[PDB]
């Protein structure tokens, strides 16, 4: 197969290529298990595709070899051969510095697809991308999208490129955050896909009948907020006073999409999965923009936002599978909102703990979301068992009795024992001064409790 | 009180038992044999018919290192873990479970409704999205 191709590209004729390739390409497009039978030829046919690619040919050629590049490119054996500097060079100029001729959009996407299946599958890649200074001409090329148009796919793939670089390297990673201005013109794609209009200097305009997303903004905010969270990994390290004014408008831009939903049902937990893995990255300090209008409604404030994440939490807590990975950040993340502000942590304690009525139930058996965050905390798991009891702690202002009147002594005495108080204490955090909540009922049934087990015989 | 039993006030030698056991002493000869009859006496008395037992299950760490260098085997010790339902590497958590339920199918047995029993196991978040995001990846 790969001998009459490699032949006919030897041959030269211009017609014939762009044929035999698209043939090629045709027949192979979705084999990613290669056999060792054809290693040999495979790699001479990669040799002679690069050949070619100096020269001066039509567009669709181009086209056809950047497409089975790429599927060639899959297989890690045969790019060592075949990384080298002046081949880099070449996919370099293909993809970049005039963007307005408009038939040359599908090259430099498709140079973008190989580059980024060359650099994730090689190592030396990853070496000469310091050397040819790539993260400052991908920063050029999106900064030189601000406002044309037919130019979604250039940017998502461009904001890929950079996730992956940003993944697999940390120089690059430190170039981007310190220089080159990363978080500013990430943060002003995200405002351009949602397309916000500031009405305060940290609160947007909302509309309750607003039309839904489309697939393109949905890929394009997808491949912004990894970028950023790859971005900003240590930034809880060290604070200055000068950062927050740019976190806080990156938490606006957040707030404002937790309040939107996307194409499908689907779509909508990625996007919100998405931006709750990079809320966990912002300073605690820098989070009460999340309850920041003043007008679900507490005190006169405007408590939407917490909502959604508390419904959130719930349905991911429904299906049984890969709890580690499911509700590790946004548990974490709720518990972190909760311990420095006031507001929100009385609001979701009136939501999930309401005064107690029904006493002649065990608190494990039911339907209530107090009922399933009691059932996990007795878990195989180590994480889980102990954050889901650390966000009901924090509740209940770190007082034992408090706690032992909701859960129970044998549901709470792993995170006792964890704590080092297995015994009537408190927490080191004092928030405020304690006050009466209880309802009638409970005040005759008290006298006939039972601690342990944490219900009425 | 609370008695601990191990191998408010607390005292070491009554509301609720606090038992905790090693569970990394099955190749040692067995200890886990005896842990497990010492279980049963307790649970089955009739002085105590009432109390709820709180086990803890330490040392997990000493046992993922005990199965994964192979050197010794459950089998040969503890002849029922073969024909054992389905339910980090894979033969960590499913010794995990088998030790759980030997001690779980003790309890369920017998006392059911007047006495329970809870069994515990005795930054990480972006460590877990970091190895999420790289092995989601996808070749275009």
């Amino acid at each position: 197969d790969e001998e009459r191709a490699l032949y006919i590209v030897r041959a030269g004729e211009a017609g014939a290529i762009e044929r035999v390739l698209r043939d090629y390409s045709d027949k192979h497009r979705a084999t990613f298990k290669f056999e060792s039978a054809d290693e040999d030829k495979r790699k001479k046919l990669c040799e002679g595709i690069f050949k070619v690619l100096v020269k001066e040919v039509p567009t669709t050629c181009q086209v056809s070899c950047l497409e089975v590049l790429r599927i060639l490119s899959r297989d890690k054996k045969i790019l060592v051969p075949v990384t080298t500097k002046e081949n880099m060079q070449i996919l370099l100029r293909l993809a970049k510095d005039s963007l307005e001729k408009v038939s040359e959009f599908p090259v430099i996407v498709e140079s973008l697809k190989c580059l980024c299946n060359i650099v994730f599958n090689s190592q030396m890649a990853q070496q000469l991308s310091l050397e040819l200074n790539l993260a400052a001409k991908l920063c050029n090329l999106l900064r030189k999208c601000k406002d044309r148009k037919f130019i979604n796919d250039i940017k998502c793939f461009d904001l890929r490129l950079l996730f992956v670089l940003s993944l697999l390297h940390t120089d690059i990673r430190s170039q981007l955050r310190y220089e080159l201005q990363g978080l500013p013109l990430l943060t002003q794609i995200l405002e351009s896909a949602f397309s916000i209009k500031w009405t305060d200097e940290y609160e947007s305009a909302i509309d309750h009948n607003g039309p839904p997303l489309s697939p393109q903004e949905t890929d394009c905010a997808i491949e912004a907020l990894k970028a950023l969270f790859n971005v900003t990994v240590d930034s809880w390290k060290v604070h200055k006073e000068s950062d927050s004014h740019q976190f806080r408008v990156m938490a606006a831009v957040l707030r404002h999409c937790l309040l939107i939903v996307g194409p499908t049902e689907d779509k909508t937990e990625e996007l919100h999965s998405n931006a709750v893995n990079l809320l966990s990255n912002v300073p605690v300090s820098c989070l009460d923009v999340l309850i920041c209008p003043l007008t679900m409604v507490y005190n006169g404030m405007n408590m939407e936002a917490i909502h959604v994440l508390l419904n959130f939490m719930e349905k991911r807590i429904d299906k049984g599978s890969s709890y580690r990975e499911g509700l590790t950040p946004v548990l974490s993340l709720l518990t972190e909102c909760s311990r420095a502000h006031r507001n929100i942590r009385k609001f979701l304690k009136d939501q999930v703990l309401p005064p107690l009525r029904d006493v002649t139930n065990r608190p494990e058996v039911g339907s209530t979301v107090r009922n399933k965050l009691v059932r996990l905390m007795t878990h195989v798991d180590l994480g889980v068992k102990q954050i889901a009891a650390e966000f009901l702690f924090v509740l209940c202002k770190e007082r034992v009795d408090s706690l032992l009147k909701y859960t129970g002594y044998g549901n709470a005495a792993g995170l006792l024992a964890a704590r080092g108080l297995l015994a009537g204490g408190r927490g080191d955090n004092w928030y405020s001064e304690d006050e009466d909540t209880d309802t009638e009922e409970y005040k005759n049934a008290k006298p006939n409790i039972n601690l342990i087990t944490g219900h009425l015989e | 009180r609370l008695l601990l039993l191990g191998a408010f006030h607390m005292f070491d030698v009554v509301t609720a038992i606090i038992y905790v056991a090693a569970c990394s002493s099955y190749n040692m000869v067995n200890r886990l044999r005896e842990s497990l009859d010492l279980f049963e006496s307790i649970w089955n008395n009739r002085w105590l018919r009432t109390i709820s037992i709180i086990l803890f299950l330490n040392k997990q760490d000493m046992l993922a290192e005990k199965v994964l260098a192979g050197k010794s085997k459950i089998e040969d010790y503890f002849p029922e873990y073969a024909n054992y339902t389905v339910p980090e590497d894979p033969k960590v958590t499913r010794a995990k479970f088998f030790i759980r339920d030997l001690f779980l199918r003790i309890s369920t047995a017998t006392g059911d409704g007047k006495h329970y029993c809870y069994p515990h196991f005795t930054n990480d978040c972006r460590d877990i999205i970091q190895r999420m995001h790289l092995k989601q990846y996808e070749l275009l």
